[PDB]
Order: C-alpha cells, then sequence, then structure tokens
C-alpha cells in the first residue's frame, strides 16, 4: 500500500514487480488493460463525450485504471505496489529504470526494438498483442521524438495553478488538469509518452510497462498539486453535458465517482509527500 | 469546413486523406487520427503529440512505421 519511487526499489522489490507484470501478461490479463485504454483514446473527443482523457475525469479515471492494474498485480504478488517514475530528476536513459534488471533500455534504431530487459521480444515474455501495426515487439526511442523530459520547475509552474479544471474542460482548456495533461502550455503528461516513443507515444501505449510508471508520478502530482491547494477541488460539479461532473460515475467501471477517487489516502500512501 | 483532400507518395507509401469527419489512409488502410479543440491533430500512432493538420498526422504515422502495415 505504499507506491515508491522506483529510483529507490531494492533488487528484491523489482523483481517481484517484474514477475508480477509478466504473469498478468501470460496469463492473458495484461492485454485487456491495453485495450481498455486505447478504446478509451480513441473515443474521449474534445467535442463530444470524454472521459480518460482530455476531460477532467483524465485525473481520476486513471487513478481508477492504475488502481485496477496494482490490484491485478497483488493478485499474483501481494507484496507488489506500483512504484512511480519521477521523469524530471531521472531524466537521461542512465538511470537505473531502463537498467536490464528493471524496464530495459532503449530500442536500437534500425527498428526501434528494445533488445535488453524483461520485456525484450528476444525473452519470448513480452509479445506486442494488441497493436495497430504488424510490429509485435516492444519498440523505444528514448529522447528521440523530443529532447527533454520536463523539468522540475516546469512542474513547480503547473503545480502553481490554483483551479482544477476550466470550461470547455477538453484540450483548450486552462488550469491544472490540462497543463498537467500537457495540451496546453509547457507540456507534462503527453511529452513524457512522445519522449519514449515506441508504443508509448501510441494509443496502446499500456504495452509498455513504464506507461505504469508515469502514471503513477502524473497521479503523485495531482496529490501535491491538492496539497498546495486546499482550497481547490474537482469541478464541474454538476449537470456538464459530455464530461464526468464530481458526483457522476464514470466507464469503463459505472459504479465510481471523480468523487470517491479524490483522496488516495483510502487506497495507498507514498514514500514522500509533504504537507502544505 | 473540414480539410481538403490530399493523395500523395510519402516515403515510399501511399498516404490519401478525405472529409468523411475525415479518414486518413496509409497504403489503402484506415487510419485512426482525431482533432484537437485548436485545429491541430493525432493519431492512434502519435497520441500524445499535436500536428497541424491531417497530412502531417498521416506523415508521422508513415515516420512511425518504419515499413509497417497498419492494422485495419
Ligand atoms: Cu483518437
Ligand atoms: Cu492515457
Ligand atoms: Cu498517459
Ligand atoms: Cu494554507
Amino acid at each position: 500500500t505504499v507506491r515508491k519511487n522506483q529510483a529507490t526499489l531494492t533488487a528484491d522489490e523489482k523483481r517481484r514487480f517484474v514477475a508480477a507484470v509478466l504473469e498478468l501478461k501470460r496469463s492473458g490479463r495484461y492485454d485487456e488493460f491495453v485495450r481498455t485504454h486505447n478504446e478509451f483514446i480513441m473515443s474521449d473527443t474534445d467535442s463530444g463525450e470524454r472521459t480518460g482523457h482530455r476531460s477532467p475525469s483524465f485525473l481520476p479515471w486513471h487513478r481508477r485504471f492504475l488502481l485496477d492494474f496494482e490490484q491485478a498485480l497483488q493478485s499474483v504478488d501481494s507484496s507488489v505496489t506500483l512504484p512511480y517514475w519521477d521523469w524530471s530528476a531521472d531524466r537521461t536513459v542512465r538511470a537505473s529504470l531502463w537498467a536490464p534488471d528493471f524496464l530495459g533500455g532503449t530500442g536500437r534504431s534500425t527498428d526501434g526494438r528494445v533488445m535488453d530487459g524483461p520485456f525484450a521480444a528476444s525473452t519470448g515474455n513480452w509479445p506486442i498483442n494488441v497493436r495497430v501495426d504488424s510490429r509485435t515487439y516492444l519498440r523505444r526511442s528514448l529522447g528521440g521524438s523530443v529532447a527533454e523530459l520536463p523539468t522540475r520547475a516546469e512542474v513547480e509552474s503547473v503545480l502553481a495553478i490554483s483551479a482544477y479544471d476550466l470550461p470547455p474542460y477538453n484540450s483548450a482548456s486552462e488550469g491544472f488538469r490540462n497543463h498537467l495533461e500537457g495540451w496546453r502550455g509547457v507540456n507534462l503528461h503527453n511529452r513524457v509518452h512522445v519522449w519514449v516513443g515506441g508504443q508509448m507515444a501510441t494509443g496502446v501505449s499500456p504495452n509498455d510497462p513504464v506507461f505504469w510508471l508515469h502514471h503513477a508520478y502524473v497521479d503523485k502530482l495531482w496529490a501535491e498539486w491538492q496539497r498546495r491547494h486546499p482550497d481547490s477541488a474537482y469541478v464541474p460539479t454538476g449537470g456538464t453535458p459530455d464530461v464526468v461532473d464530481l458526483n457522476e460515475t464514470m466507464k469503463p467501471w459505472n459504479t465510481v465517482r471523480p468523487a470517491d477517487l479524490l483522496d488516495h489516502t483510502a487506497y495507498y500512501t507514498f514514500d514522500a509527500l509533504e504537507h502544505h | 469546413a473540414a480539410p481538403e483532400s490530399f493523395d500523395e507518395v510519402y516515403k515510399g507509401r501511399r498516404i490519401q486523406g478525405r472529409p468523411a469527419g475525415y479518414e486518413v489512409f496509409v497504403d489503402g488502410v484506415q487510419l485512426h487520427v482525431m482533432r484537437n479543440a485548436d485545429g491541430s491533430w493525432i493519431s492512434v500512432v502519435s497520441h500524445y503529440d499535436p500536428v497541424p493538420t491531417p497530412r502531417a498526422a498521416a506523415r508521422a504515422a508513415v515516420d512511425e512505421l518504419q515499413g509497417a502495415p497498419l492494422l485495419p
């Protein structure tokens, strides 16, 4: 129930997280997470119904999606929790995140194929099944398509934004959610997807296990924003077409609302999160 | 009004676009594309990376694919 900075995991924790992920893949369960995310990303639109992305519920939706995945990990090994990747700090290819004992490194330049780590196609343990093209191997091009990860100063500028979200509650919005997501401003979450490259830049981005670690840090930043702005809360709070209001439920679960997900401490804590 | 249609060979592959609200094809296989509020575009193989037009999104998909057939 404690989510830790990936950089701090012990060898034993890395081993167990890798093994649990690979068992979810083996059993078929992993791929359905990939499929759910692609379905939402292909349907979430600025001018119509939007729930997982480009909308206020981007944050609680990924919070609940990550909780679903963590619960599934824990069904294989109850000691495992999702670690987070602070890409403002661990910002080079040399970060131990990208070591062969954890996620493996960048892809080779001919075809982007990851050649080491537990998720390399050569292991036989990580087939890319849910996909948009014929290639069935994990690909990455770390720092290929955009040169730099967000910096701490850039993150702090986003965390200083006091309103959670603003009309029109989509990719054109001002406010914290959309600056964090990245469609406006110095760009935090979207740029990380672009920086990793490979499947992480596509609709089927959970094919790369770093998806979980990226979103666990995005989720941490929401928590940090709440601590800096105790007087700000999720919006909208009722009657908004096409958008999930505070007390409306969210697909695909239908049985949970943003209201049920604002307080992470009901589900987990972080290794470190300062008090306002 | 939607963007204009297009048809060209880019890096050896045929990319086509047409209003439908807009469809893109790479060698005759449909590529999911979406328009953002500000007028930019993305595709399913570049879904966190806005580019100004649908042809730009098609070209970005050909760049991403490195010769790979697109799946319907
Ligand atoms: Cu889309
Ligand atoms: Cu997403
Ligand atoms: Cu994401
Ligand atoms: Cu205060």
